[PDB]
């Protein structure tokens, strides 16, 4: 399972 | 950070005329990553070619393959054709059953 | 040994026609697995081995939703990006980032990793401590001082040390037959006349899983790695890979060179001549 990205 | 793909043609196994196989293309080490990929037998698209292996480098180039099953011949040519912004035309690649 | 589980995530933008495109691709070890494409009619995450045929509906689902969220954290991002940079809104960008972790043959935990690109350059990466991010630029810089004041790292880390690794040995499990298999190496060699009095040899092995190998051409017993051309190790459409490399040495002297092949497959390495 991938990450949960945050934005930059 | 332009890179013009490398554009690679190969069989699985060794071509023996008349017995199924597997035709790849992999087109590597280029950027940025909009392509075109076609497989062509005899200069006529092949349906339902397969994309897979994307991926990139650690210098952050593009890696993705294109494969089908294919049932070599003596005389039928296969290749592999590629549009990049990298080249003001595309590049046909054959495959050279004997390398 | 040890085994990895790695997402390579792009995001494109694409001036003029619509929504960036938007990709995950996962693989563990030199297997892919799943593949979310935004491209696609109706968008979905997908398996891609047949062992992920043992997740139930359930994961699909949430999958899904996860690659939909980050799909539009990277949509936001680049619009960010823009600003940072300041560059303009008709351009194409894009944004890389690896992510994943390895644990050794135990299970354990030996790394992780999280690195972005923009444009094909460095633009943060995550330190081997997990702890810290290192920026290459001033507009990382600033992603990182956001990063650092939102508790990121904490939640990252969190994620490398503890569900990355988890899934990865669940997928170790189900794909055993699969992921830790091994599948020798078989070898030729071709020859390939050239102008003046040289020929090319050139040294194939096929059908091998995993992918790491080596390919060296030896002569009076002394490697050759200067005078060798190769090509990287391939995919070949069925999950195992190829390789060859090649060296010019002097027409009637073929018998003198010798290529070498090592491979976890190979008891013994194998040696061949033309
Ligand atoms: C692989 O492991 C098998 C037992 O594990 C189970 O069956 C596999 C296919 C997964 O569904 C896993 O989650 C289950 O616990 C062994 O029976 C089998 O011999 C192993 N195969 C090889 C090639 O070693
Ligand atoms: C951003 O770019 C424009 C030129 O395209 C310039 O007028 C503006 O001052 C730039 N801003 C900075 C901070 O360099």
């Amino acid at each position: 399972g991938n990450y949960s990205f945050y934005a930059l | 950070i332009q890179k013009t793909p490398q554009i690679q043609v190969y069989s699985r196994h060794p071509p023996e005329n008349g017995k199924p196989n597997i035709l790849n293309c992999y087109v590597t080490q280029f950027h940025p990553p909009h392509i075109e990929i076609q497989m062509l037998k005899n200069g006529k698209k092949i349906p339902k070619v397969e994309m897979s292996d994307m991926s990139f480098s650690k210098d952050w180039s593009f890696y993705i393959l294109a494969h089908t099953e294919f049932t070599p011949t003596e005389t039928d040519t296969y290749a592999c054709r590629v549009k990049h912004d990298s080249m003001a035309e595309p590049k046909t690649v054959y495959w050279d059953r004997d390398m | 040994g040890p085994h990895s589980l790695r997402y390579f995530v792009t995001a494109v933008s694409r001036p003029g026609l619509g929504e960036p495109r938007y990709m995950e691709v996962g693989y563990v070890d030199d297997t892919e697995f799943v593949r979310f494409d935004s491209d696609a009619e109706n968008p979905r995450y997908e398996p891609r081995a047949r062992w992920m045929e043992q997740e139930g509906p359930e994961y699909w689902e949430r999958e899904t939703q996860k690659a939909k969220g980050n799909e539009q954290s990277f949509r936001v991002d680049l619009r960010t990006l823009l600003g940072y940079y300041n560059q303009s809104k008709g351009g194409s960008h894009t944004i890389q980032v690896i992510s994943g972790c390895e644990v050794g043959s135990d299970g354990r935990l030996l790394r992780g990793y999280q690195q972005y690109a923009y444009d094909g350059c460095d633009y943060i990466a995550l330190n081997e401590d997990l702890k810290t991010w290192t920026a290459a630029d001033m507009a990382a810089l600033i992603t990182k001082h956001k990063w650092e004041q939102a508790g990121e790292a904490e939640r990252l880390r969190a994620y490398l040390e503890g569900t990355c690794v988890e899934w990865l040995r669940r997928y170790l499990k189900n794909g055993n037959a699969t992921l830790l298999r091994t599948d020798s190496p078989k070898a030729h060699v071709t020859h390939h006349s050239r102008p003046e009095d040289k020929v090319t040899l050139r040294c194939w092995a096929l059908g091998f899983y995993p992918a790491d190998i080596t390919l060296t051409w030896q002569l009076n017993g002394e490697e050759l790695i200067q005078d060798m051309e190769l090509v990287e190790t391939r995919p070949a459409g069925d999950g195992t890979f190829q390789k060859w490399a090649s060296v010019v040495v002097p027409l009637g002297k073929e018998q003198y060179y010798t290529c070498h092949v090592y491979h976890q497959g190979l008891p013994e390495p194998l040696t061949l001549r033309w």
